């Protein structure tokens, strides 16, 4: 720590002793049903963008690796989190949006954007933490012919809100001239159809956009992914996987005050102090395991390598594993220098008016004193 | 606001002003000359045990090791503060059982045996209106480890890395320091700063306090009583007025606040997001991949090192200062204590 | 109709998450009653149009000693085409709907114990916001004009409804009496005691005292 | 601008640290020039005549 | 039409805050302390202002100094003199030369550069497109623009730290300064001064 190979005299700080975790535990709730992401992926026909379904997902265990085989899709389209970790963390509720739109509007299915789909159609939150997933349709979604069952809304008198439907049909008035069902020329419907034609390009193809939305922890979790639990286990220095939120400390007994809607407790800097079991409810202490401060105090190399280990802060009934000499101090107890009962001048300084020094007994020893 | 009040001296060229009768006056003046010793620990504060955190911070660079020089610096020079103010006497000299110093009381100053820690009753009424927090090793690690239904400031800091190291000299030795000092000034005067102590009666001494302010020594010898009398009535008032008043002690008070606000902002800022999807580096790396959690995990490992760079130099700033108080007030020891002073006002 | 007005001095106080706390002075910003706000008293007898608006959040308070109050409809347009909450205090369901049928297609229905599971005057505090697509119905029992002191207010309930609110009515089924006061986005300073109840808060927009305390 | 107002209140709490050391240095510049000036328990005055 | 750089400092959130003390009342301390000085000596230092003619004081500071207090009394006008020449002098070397109170004019020229480049400062792209906040919220969307706003306060926090802390710096050296001429106006004004080129 010093960068050189001789240590003059004086109290040098190493570094600081960690008690390792040695089990590991893993806590989901007790959730059996699967998922139908199925019945989301394929269907007969999607709904328009103006009219677009929701499907909430709750109460089943949620397999992500089974979305590939139902749509020829390429990739995830992932806010906020990445679609491989999504096997290992769980939520509270998923939502599942389905419309279909034309190719140059896919873009417009991400947070922040503007334009027609995100203005009068759809608008996704800025805080959006979902996955995008669209692919395209050419042999379901047109016709030779047209297919016109599909709509959109152009006109609209304000901005839609975040996460809002508007299925209603009435006649804009942009003019001056009230109409109140006469489509003139300043009375428009706002509902036209896309021309879906095979012979197109690939801008102008439908495509099938499916919406994942995410709702983070602040409940009790229903849709988790597919992980077996662990008996739990306390008093202990483990690793925990309480509900995808992942630590290391030892788990004890609270006597807290925690209301039935509470699931968790967070500290001074934001960091999580207590946390509910999913499938027994009672409440674990999450502290820290053991650790503190090393300071070696030592000779010059020149004149010899014995060493004394200060570890700060600690009353050492409570070292996990230098000499065999054991000696209590205000900062922290001394291992590898005895304690005697004359007193000269400081040498070396510890704290709390006790110093070391390297002298002899009558067979050169490292001793401490007052 | 009124600067004074209005006042003309009536002066005239054959007109002069002398006067009859004297007051001896006791005051008080509090001087700093150390401060808490902080020691930090990098890798729990910005990383706390992920070792990818541990693994982008060594590939960051060597701040670390500037700061805990800085600060081993810092805490180094305190200890040297307190051993220059306080140990100018090379021997532990002990005032004799008789307590008659020419009238003069000395009782609320020297030390009495009924207490455990040999103070006096001044100093223990000084060491009762600091309320003194973060004193050295006084959770010892056993009560931040257990239960407590709420939590302190303490434990939160400790498990961040961020501690206190205890100070080299207790107060016993620092009360014995300055009982030393008192009794070879009460029974030597300045001959004790020169070589060794020369014993000298009392009011034979105060005889040579006069003959130094300029004023003969027979006003001391006629007037001993009086003398004795405004003596003791001083150190009641200052004893009334340490006892009743509580904000006399202003300046050691805002260092201890100083030292805890400084920490407790450094505990505070561990919670901001610095520009990141959160502030915890385990649901970022639970949430994301490598990739993306690199990115975040840098954005936190900055934002933490500036907050830290932050408080070293502040506290870097805050010794400065305090060295320079320490230094006036080993000054007054050796210029005051050990002798007699010519400088108005010091 | 008789429509009146007084204070509400310190009530409106709920709870913005689901983290306990304790012993933290804590600063939320979120959308919450502002004190010694304006509210309306409404001394409605029938022998009065409840058509009130909804204005981003209701502070709903009744001093009902009994229970004569079935529930609130929200909504645009109420004339059967899309309703809202028909909580009747029948201690079996309450029904939501997107559909007709103001008062004698199922949405998410619930079944839970009675909201009024007590019989002192006893004012029932009820709070209801919609924000992001998502509705919250905060409520608190308080057993006793409006009184004072801190008094939290929990989420008792939660609901998925996901529609449209402007307006809001009140439902009866002879002498009712029942407060109306509108939530504004202001910012807090909560304090948590060492059981995590929210004993005291500061609004930061009253008077320079509060703000220099906030 | 509300954006860099949300993103500075999402940024950190360097600013209050900044403000109470400008605060602080204000007051010791009013101390500095109450101790060096301010030494004196009443205002005299010369007589008229010189 | 030549807008001076106080408008551009004070349109940009730096403020100066005036002192508590005013100017007169300075004076009347400097006035106060030159009254009981030439009235009573260095007596209004201790306790009440003891009056004494000048000439006695004057003998005082000599016999303090070492010299008998006959020399002054047959030797008043030449001193008498002497003193009026010298300060004649003191008042011709200031009318002359302007170069005396460069520490003064260097406190208030190193003030006004500081707060001067802070401004200046806010004229850089520190990576980003564009210096102006208004231009990127106009030409981007959301997400690029927080990138761009994200680099801009980064920048600007580092070089308003770097004022904070050369102000720290700056006043430390000024209260060290401000402690000399508190014990020198206290040692030297309120009374006679043993200390050598002090
Ligand atoms: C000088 O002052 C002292 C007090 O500062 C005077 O002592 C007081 O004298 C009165 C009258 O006899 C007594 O009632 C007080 O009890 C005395 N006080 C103390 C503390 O002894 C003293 O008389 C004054 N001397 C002259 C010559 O004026
Ligand atoms: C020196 O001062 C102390 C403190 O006032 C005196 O102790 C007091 O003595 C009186 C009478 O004996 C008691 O009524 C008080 O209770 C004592 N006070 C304390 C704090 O113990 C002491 O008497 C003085 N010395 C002399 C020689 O008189
Ligand atoms: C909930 O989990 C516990 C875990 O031991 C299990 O015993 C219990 O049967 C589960 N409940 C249900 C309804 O499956
Ligand atoms: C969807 O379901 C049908 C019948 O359940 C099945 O035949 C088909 O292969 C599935 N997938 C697609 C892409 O249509
Ligand atoms: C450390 O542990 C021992 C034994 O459990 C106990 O007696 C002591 O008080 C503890 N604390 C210190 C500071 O030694
Ligand atoms: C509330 O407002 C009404 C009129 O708007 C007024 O008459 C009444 O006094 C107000 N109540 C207050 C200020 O408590
Ligand atoms: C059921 O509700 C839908 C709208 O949600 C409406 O279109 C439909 O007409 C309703 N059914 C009946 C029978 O009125
Ligand atoms: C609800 O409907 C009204 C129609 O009066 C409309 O103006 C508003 O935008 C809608 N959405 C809200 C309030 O989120
Ligand atoms: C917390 O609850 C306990 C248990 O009833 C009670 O004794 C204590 O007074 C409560 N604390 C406060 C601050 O109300």
């Amino acid at each position: 720590t010093l960068k050189s190979f001789t240590v003059e005299k004086g109290i040098y700080q190493t570094s600081n002793f960690r008690v390792q975790p040695t089990e590991s535990i893993v806590r989901f709730p007790n959730i059996t049903n699967l998922c139908p992401f199925h019945e989301v992926f394929n269907a007969t026909t999607f709904a328009s963008v103006y009219a677009w379904n929701r499907k909430r997902i709750s109460n089943c265990v949620a397999d992500y690796s089974v979305i590939y085989n139902f749509a020829p899709f390429f990739a995830f389209k992932c806010y906020g989190v990445s679609p491989t970790k999504l096997n290992d963390l769980c939520f509270t509720n998923v939502y599942a949006d389905s419309f279909v739109i034309r190719g140059n509007e896919v873009s417009q299915i991400a947070p922040g954007q503007t334009g027609n789909i995100a203005d009068y159609n759809y608008k996704l939150p800025d805080d959006f933490t979902g996955c995008v997933i669209a692919w395209n349709s050419n042999k379901l979604d047109s016709k030779p012919s047209g297919n016109y069952n599909y709509l959109y809304r152009l006109f609209r008198k304000s901005k839609l809100k975040p996460f809002e439907r508007d299925i209603s049909t009435e006649i804009y008035q942009a003019g001056n001239r009230p109409c109140n069902g006469v489509a003139g020329p300043n009375c428009y419907s706002p509902l036209q159809s896309y021309g879906f034609r095979p012979t197109y390009g690939v801008g102008h193809q439908p495509y099938r956009v499916v919406v994942l939305s995410f709702e983070l922890l602040h409940a009790p979790a229903t849709v988790c992914g597919p992980k077996k639990s662990t008996n739990l286990v306390k008093n202990k220095c483990v690793n925990f996987n309480f509900n995808g939120l992942t630590g290391t400390g030892v788990l004890t007994e609270s006597n807290k005050k925690f209301l039935p809607f509470q699931q968790f407790g967070r500290d001074i800097a934001d960091t999580t102090d207590a946390v509910r079991d999913p499938q027994t409810l009672e409440i674990l202490d999450i502290t820290p395991c053991s650790f503190g401060g090393v300071s070696v105090i030592t000779p010059g190399t020149n004149t010899s390598n014995q060493v004394a280990v200060l570890y700060q802060g600690v009353n050492c009934t409570e070292v996990p594993v230098t000499g065999s000499n054991v000696f209590q101090t205000r900062a922290g107890c001394l291992i590898g220098a005895e304690y005697v009962n004359n007193s000269y001048e400081c040498d070396i300084p510890i704290g709390a008016g006790i110093c070391a020094s390297y002298q002899t007994q009558t067979s050169q020893s490292i001793i401490a004193y007052t | 606001m009124s600067l004074g009040a209005e006042n003309s001296v009536a002066y005239s060229n054959n007109s002069i002003a002398i006067p009859t009768n004297f007051t001896i006056s006791v005051t008080t003046e509090i001087l700093p000359v150390s401060m808490t010793k902080t020691s930090v620990d990098c890798t729990m504060y910005i990383c706390g045990d992920s070792t990818e955190c541990s693994n982008l911070l060594l590939q960051y660079g060597s701040f670390c090791t500037q700061l805990k020089r800085a600060l081993t610096g810092i805490a180094v020079e305190q200890d040297k503060n307190t051993q220059e103010v306080f140990a100018q006497v090379k021997q532990i000299y002990k005032t004799p059982p008789i307590k008659y110093f020419g009238g003069f009381n000395f009782s609320q100053i020297l030390p009495d045996p009924s207490k455990p820690s040999k103070r006096s009753f001044i100093e223990d009424l000084l060491f009762n209106k600091v309320t003194l927090a973060d004193a050295g090793f006084i959770k010892q690690y056993g009560d931040c480890l257990g239960d407590i239904a709420a939590r302190d400031l303490i434990c939160a800091q400790k498990f961040n890395g961020l501690t206190v190291l205890p100070p080299l000299l207790t107060d016993e030795m620092i009360a014995q320091y300055t009982s030393a000092l008192l009794a070879g000034t009460i029974t030597s005067g300045w001959t004790f700063g020169a070589g060794a102590a020369l014993q000298i009666p009392f009011a034979m001494q105060m005889a040579y306090r006069f003959n130094g302010i300029g004023v003969t020594q027979n006003v001391l010898y006629e007037n001993q009583k009086l003398i004795a009398n405004q003596f003791n009535s001083a150190i009641g008032k200052i004893q009334d007025s340490l006892s009743s008043t509580a904000s006399a002690l202003g300046k050691l008070q805002d260092v201890v606040n100083h030292n805890a606000q400084a920490l407790n902002t450094l505990v505070k800022q561990l919670s901001s997001k610095f520009g990141a999807i959160s502030s915890v580096l385990n649901d970022i790396l639970s949430r994301l991949d490598k990739v993306e959690a690199e990115v975040q995990i840098d954005r936190l490992i900055t934002g933490r090192l500036q907050s830290l760079q932050t408080y070293v130099t502040q506290q870097l700033i805050r010794a400065a200062e305090i060295r320079a108080s320490a230094n006036l007030a080993a000054t007054k020891m050796s210029e005051c204590v050990l002798g007699q002073s010519k400088r108005v006002d010091f | 109709r008789t429509q009146s007005y007084t204070n509400s001095f310190t009530r409106g106080v709920y709870y913005p998450d689901k983290v306990f706390r304790s012993s933290v002075l804590h600063s939320t910003q979120d959308l919450f009653l502002p004190f010694f706000s304006n509210v309306t008293w409404f001394h409605a007898i029938h022998v009065d149009n409840p058509a009130l608006p909804f204005n981003d959040g209701v502070y709903f308070a009744s001093t009902e000693k009994s229970n004569i109050i079935r529930g609130w409809i929200f909504g645009t347009t109420l004339d059967s085409k899309t309703q809202s909450l028909l909580i009747v205090n029948n201690a079996t369901n309450v029904v939501i709907k997107v559909c007709e049928f103001q008062f004698c297609n199922c949405t998410f229905e619930y079944v839970s114990q009675p909201f009024l599971m007590d019989l002192f005057k006893n004012l029932r505090e009820f709070v209801f916001k919609n924000i992001d697509g998502y509705f919250k119905i905060y409520s608190k029992h308080t057993p006793i004009d409006l009184p004072q002191g801190f008094s939290a207010l929990e989420p008792l309930v939660d609901l998925p409804i996901g529609i449209n609110i402007t307006r809001f009515q009140t439902l009866l089924a002879g002498a009712a009496a029942y407060y109306v006061g509108y939530l504004q986005p202001r910012t807090f300073l909560l304090k948590y005691n060492e059981n995590g109840t929210i004993t005291d808060a500061v609004d930061c927009a009253l008077d320079p005292l509060s703000e220099t305390k906030c």
